[PDB]
RNA sequence: UGGGAGAGGGUGGUGGAAUUCCCGGAGUAGCGGUGAAAUGCGCAGAUACCGGGAGGAACGCCGAUGGCGAAGGCAGCCACCUGGUCCACCCGUGACGCUGAGGCGCGAAAGCGUGGGGAGCAAACCGGAUUAGAUACCCGGGUAGUCCACGCCCUAAACGAUGCGCGCUAGGUCUCUGGGUCUCCUGGGGGCCGAAGCUAACGCGUUAAGCGCGCCGCCUGGGGAGUACGGCCGCAAGGCU
């Protein structure tokens, strides 16, 4: 059991993804689309972050969590709505960060990235 | 806001002066352009490489999160 | 149309009750024109209502459509290669309009024999919460709360 | 003589972010992917998280209508070696100059040989989908190759589809870097609109496509064809004529 902890948000165009983890950054609790019964482009959506970061965070705090600073990585049009419902859902959220990765020019992408 | 004014004489190639130089680095750590600097042309690019010295004598970041 | 809002036709109150909801709803009833008719099944029901149930029907209606009003029905969106069933708040005129199209359409999928029957049947159900004419409004505003993934798609 | 700016070129060191795999901790029912799906990966424990390690490649913001280069081309930081170039002072030589068939050297990508290297990506290839079909466009894998060293290869929308040098012909606004006296004036580049003038028109116009002088290359209907023949070059594919 843990009160305060963190929150990731793995932002992607085809989904997203919420796990909960604890201060030291052992993760505790996990959820994303398909887990509340969403297949395919339906989970890249906001209302499934809702969902997918409520129903994590429902699990979470199941577990004695109450804080959780938050992490947000990606470019996903279901982010911000989960950033939403975490906050409205029933932890302090202590502090939001953005730590979506970005090279400096190193590998380069697919094909469909140029 | 630009930040040229809010300093005075300054060595652009002070290459250890963090304090100063620290203040052209968006609160992101990046660095900041002319717009935003009032620096002009010669001046800017006088810069960045003082600053980047610095980001490899680990003084300055390369890059830091954002806190909202 | 593509000018502007088209304009909502008010009708002429009914004259038993003094009402245009009354007014309104004969229409429904009203099959080739036939207001006498119509007029009639709807005072018929009426009365079967009443001694069914001895509260003043006028109410009665009053309360069977607001049991029937649905609040969200869905809308299919096809932004791209799919269609989406976007939910949107429903409009007033339209819940009426709603509302005003089930009970005879579920009235008249009713067994009963004789109109004004049915009719007043439906009347009463949704002053309590029963049959059909309260199914189409509840599986209607769930399907969209089933699709509450598309409302930032909404208009 | 004195300076200035710059991804000019070469060697050696080097700095951090991200992707991939390996190892460790925690953790659960799906991740990934698309217009939608599927192949594929996952209870043999993946995805998202934290920690450590290995390896390769490209250098985010600065950065830009910018800069340098004869061209192709050049971009993290550092030092060394080196080229071209500009400004001023107007110190020296006193026409020593321009052009340049031949010749020589350079020459992006792909490709070739030898020996390394191999994370990401990725021709051929396999697979899954769309299709009437789909040897393709989208998806999952994936070999050469893209990276380094030494050799070749010498082509291209190698473009400003605009050869090089000089002299003459209104200006306006922007930008790079110099010099001044610092309002502004003057040199050299980079764009924009436009004097006259040219031009078949679209357009160019002190970076000419304007009026001129010199020298080189080049065109002479379309296709056949940059093919055949011969000759040269080359390991070959193929190049030149
Ligand atoms: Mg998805
Ligand atoms: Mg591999
Ligand atoms: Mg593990
Ligand atoms: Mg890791
Ligand atoms: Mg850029
Ligand atoms: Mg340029
Ligand atoms: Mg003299
Ligand atoms: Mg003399
Ligand atoms: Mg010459
Ligand atoms: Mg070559
Ligand atoms: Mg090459
Ligand atoms: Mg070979
Ligand atoms: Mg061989
Ligand atoms: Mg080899
Ligand atoms: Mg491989
Ligand atoms: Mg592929
Ligand atoms: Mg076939
Ligand atoms: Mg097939
Ligand atoms: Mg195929
Ligand atoms: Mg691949
Ligand atoms: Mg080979
Ligand atoms: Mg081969
Ligand atoms: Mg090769
Ligand atoms: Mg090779
Ligand atoms: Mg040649
Ligand atoms: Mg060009
Ligand atoms: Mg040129
Ligand atoms: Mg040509
Ligand atoms: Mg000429
Ligand atoms: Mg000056
Ligand atoms: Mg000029
Ligand atoms: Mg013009
Ligand atoms: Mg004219
Ligand atoms: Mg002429
Ligand atoms: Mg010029
Ligand atoms: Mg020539
Ligand atoms: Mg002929
Ligand atoms: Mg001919
Ligand atoms: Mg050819
Ligand atoms: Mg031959
Ligand atoms: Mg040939």
């Amino acid at each position: 059991q843990v009160a305060s902890g963190r929150a990731y948000i793995h932002a992607s165009y085809n989904n997203t993804i919420v796990t909960i983890t604890d201060p030291d950054g052992n993760p505790i609790t996990w959820s994303s689309g398909g887990v509340i019964g969403y297949k395919g482009s339906r989970k890249g959506t906001p209302y499934a972050a809702q969902l997918a970061a409520l129903d994590a965070a429902k699990k979470a705090m199941a577990y004695g969590m109450q804080s959780v600073d938050v992490i947000v990585r990606g470019t996903g049009a279901g982010r911000e709505q989960a950033i939403r419902a975490l906050q409205a859902s029933g932890l302090q959220v202590k502090s939001i960060v953005d730590d979506t990765p970005v090279p400096h020019n190193g590998c380069r992408p697919k094909k469909k990235f140029r | 806001a630009k930040v040229k004014a809010t300093l005075g004489e300054f060595d652009l190639r002070d290459y250890r002066n963090v304090e100063v130089l620290k203040r052209f680095l968006s609160e992101t750590g990046k660095i900041l352009p002319r717009r935003r600097t009032g620096l002009s042309a010669k001046e800017q690019r006088i810069l960045a490489k003082t600053i980047k010295r610095a980001r490899i004598l680990g003084l300055l970041p390369f890059t830091e999160k954002l806190v909202r | 149309a593509r000018r502007r809002r088209a304009e909502v036709r008010q009708l002429q109150p009914d004259l038993v009750y003094g009402d245009v909801l009354v007014t309104a709803f004969i229409n429904k009833i009203m099959r080739d024109g036939k207001k006498n008719l119509a007029a009639r099944i709807f005072y018929d029901a009426c009365k079967i209502i009443q001694e069914k149930t001895g509260q003043e029907p006028l109410k009665v209606f009053k309360q069977a459509v607001e049991n029937v009003k649905p609040r969200m029905e869905v809308r299919s969106r096809r932004v791209g290669g799919a269609n989406y069933q976007v939910p949107m708040e429903v409009s007033p005129r339209r819940q009426q309009s709603l509302a005003l199209r089930w009970l005879v359409q579920a009235a008249n999928q009713r067994p009963e024999r004789r109109a004004a029957v049915r009719i007043a049947h439906e009347l009463m159900d949704a002053a309590e919460g029963k049959g059909g004419a309260v199914k189409k409004k509840e599986d209607v505003e769930r399907m969209a709360e089933a699709n509450r993934a598309y409302a930032h798609y909404r208009w």
